[PDB]
RNA sequence: CGUAAAGCGCACGCAGGCGGUUUGUUAAGUCAGAUGUGAAAUCCCCGGGCUCAACCUGGGAACUGCAUCUGAUACUGGCAAGCUUGAGUCUCGUAGAGGGGGGUAGAAUUCCAGGUGUAGCGGUGAAAUGCGUAGAGAUCUGGAGGAAUACCGGUGGCGAAGGCGGCCCCCUGGACGAAGACUGACGCUCAGGUGCGAAAGCGUGGGGAGCAAACAGGAUUAGAUACCCUGGUAGUCCACGCCGUAAACGAUGUCGACUUGGAGGUUGUGCCCUUGAGGCGUGGCUUCCGGAGCUAACGCGUUAAGUCGACCGCCUGGGGAGUA
């Protein structure tokens, strides 16, 4: 029930941009700014704002270029049926490295991108493109 | 089945505030209460199988409630089924 | 903007969700359309007709409904552009290679029949080349004049002719759809909200485009 | 994994796996730097040496690892303290072929006894079997039984599933809605385990109207161990045990989130005018058609076969064989 609420963070994008949506809310919890907080930083998702003192329920903006969604693809990776952690110099790209990929590291989440270059590495969440 | 007044006793004397509808304690005495009294109708009846799975399904949810209790308060735990005659 | 009665909002109980922006909601289970984000709409619907247009276009305005046919008649040869208002033959464009050659049937006949060949044979016999000139003019009549392809293809709805949205949209024409509330407007161009099932609004469009096409023609 | 191979028939549920949200903490997992060990040849890189090659060979890299030191603390886990959405308890109603027990009423069926009354009755495509002058069939009067509940009755309702239907009473399960109350993650699933589980069948003992395997007789046929007809045992019915299989089939595992509409049906509840069969919301369940999308197509389509996440079961050519 509801175990994975990232999975679910995720998966409400890829349905909002399906139907053209504008903005899309969820349960927010700290975690999930943290994702939304990269996730806007480099532009695939507009504005994201939470209203909230008992019922915290971000309400995340999507974007387009066209009609056609921005986030071509969204892939919650680390389950929690396997948790997936990549090293500094094993971590991948996606999309020949142009496509973003969220990793957590012990300085916060943030983009594999970054991350690479602050030396380090972690738990790979899920990527964009 | 074990109707309003009969319901308030069970609080009255599980009670830490009069309304206290939800605790634990006051549930599993309740299950107790109408399991015991519901083995009063399936002592005779026992071909009565449909009403069972309902009774199966108070017991055992019963025992969920316990074991919440007991890693969450043994003294609440080992106060209760020393006075609710538990444990077979 | 609100130049007209009869524009303002119709058609049904069962609209279509990618209808959802330009909506209000009244009695009898009917949608009224915001006007108000359809006339900024059109504005550059009617611009951007026009920009062509002085290109020396070569403009569409197909009709059906025996309701709408006549204003479009009125509108298209009003001084220019074609116009076709009976049963469109699906397929003048997509395959006008092979329409282009029945004008050769029409037009001889179009001149044959009042100063040329109509009566070398029997009367009834005869008669038969005419109703094909009538036929021929009946259907084919309105494009007669075109020639090539299209550089536009106005319409006044999108599903009564959803051959065309399919067709048009397919070489690439440029469409300028009156879509009701109740069609999809996917495929057109410029989807212009309206009312299809009015008179008195759709002749307000043709009137609408009858303005600026009568300025492109440069 | 709807139909191709393949979702257990269904349910409770231990181990196991997975887990909402807030802060502190810990540093197990994770992670960075370092350290030691990771034998050589072999593999790879720039060379070099035999005329070249194969072959030899110097040096490096690598040997995807393991242990320890030092830290980083996002995420995960442990621990401590919370919080309310998840989950569960209470207050009050509502609907229901839910289940068990105990009564009961009408209709018909056959039987049996009387009155009446007389040659057929029954049956079939057409017959015959059979029943009848020891008097049927028909009709009337009455009694005895057994089993089923017309009409209502409806792609209605209820139940986990199998399944469940005249009325009445007692016992008893589940569901749904209101405005609040209250515990405060107590969750989701679950091999093995336990229980349930149509029909037919088995065992002991009651019943036995009708129906009727088997069987008997008459027919049909080329033959007819059948299709038809007259009868008819078990059986079906009740109790207690047993069996546990079925095209136990929406051929669709369970839980949860999300994702354009249309039209009915059923059942709660808020409001406006009940001012007149209404009009406008808000919830549960349910029926057909349908869009994006999905699929091999057929079709599914907010109750998905769509979009994901947790857990289980199951498939891996046909026959052999679901057998030994």
């Amino acid at each position: 029930s509801m175990q994975d609420p990232i999975a679910d963070m995720l998966t409400r994008i890829r349905n909002g941009q399906a139907a053209n949506k504008a903005a899309v809310t969820m349960p927010s919890s700290k975690l999930k700014v943290a994702i939304a907080n990269v996730l806007k930083e480099e532009g695939f998702i507009e504005d994201f704002k939470v209203e909230g003192d008992t019922k915290p329920e971000l309400e995340l903006t999507l974007k387009y270029f066209q009609g056609k969604a921005v986030v071509e693809s969204i892939q919650r990776v680390s389950r929690p049926g396997l948790r997936i952690y990549k090293r500094k110099d094993e971590l991948p790209k996606v999309m020949a490295g142009l496509g973003i990929a969220v990793v957590s590291t012990s300085k916060g989440v943030m983009t594999d991108r970054a991350a690479r270059q602050a030396g380090l590495g972690g738990e790979i969440i899920c990527y964009v493109a | 089945s074990l109707s309003t007044e009969a319901t308030a006793k069970i609080v009255s004397e599980f009670g830490r505030d009069a309304n206290d509808t939800g605790s634990t304690e006051v549930q599993v005495a309740l299950l107790t209460a109408q399991i015991n009294h519901l083995q009063g109708h399936f002592a005779e009846h026992k071909k009565d199988h449909h009403s069972r799975r309902g009774l199966l399904r108070m017991v055992s949810q019963r025992r969920k409630l316990l074991d919440y209790l007991k890693r969450k308060d043994v003294a609440r735990y080992t106060q209760l089924i020393e006075r609710l005659g538990l444990r077979r | 903007m609100l130049k007209a009665g009869v524009h303002f909002g119709h058609q049904t109980r069962y609209w279509n969700p990618k209808m959802k922006p330009f909506i209000f909601g009244a009695r009898n289970k009917v949608h009224i359309i915001n006007l108000e984000k359809t006339v900024p709409m059109f504005n550059e619907a009617l611009a951007e007709l026009n920009k062509i247009a002085s290109r020396k276009g070569k403009i569409l305005f197909v009709g059906t409904k025996r309701a709408a046919s006549e204003a479009v008649k009125d509108a298209a040869l009003s001084c220019d552009q074609f116009f076709v208002n009976h049963r469109w033959l699906g397929g003048m464009l997509t395959n006008w290679k092979t329409v282009r050659q029945s004008i050769k049937r029409l037009k001889d006949l179009e001149t044959q029949s009042q100063d040329g060949t109509f009566d070398k044979l029997t009367k009834k016999e005869a008669l038969m080349r005419t109703r094909e000139l009538e036929k021929l003019e009946n259907s084919l009549g309105g494009i007669k004049d075109m020639g090539g392809l299209p550089d536009a293809l106005f319409v006044i709805d999108a599903d009564h002719e959803h051959i065309a949205i399919k067709e048009a949209n397919n070489l690439g024409i440029p469409v300028f759809a009156i879509v009701d509330t109740n069609s999809d407007p996917d495929g057109v161009d410029f989807v212009i909200p309206g009312n299809d099932d009015a008179i008195r609004a759709v002749t307000l469009y043709l009137g609408a485009v009858a303005a600026t096409v009568r300025e492109g023609r440069s």
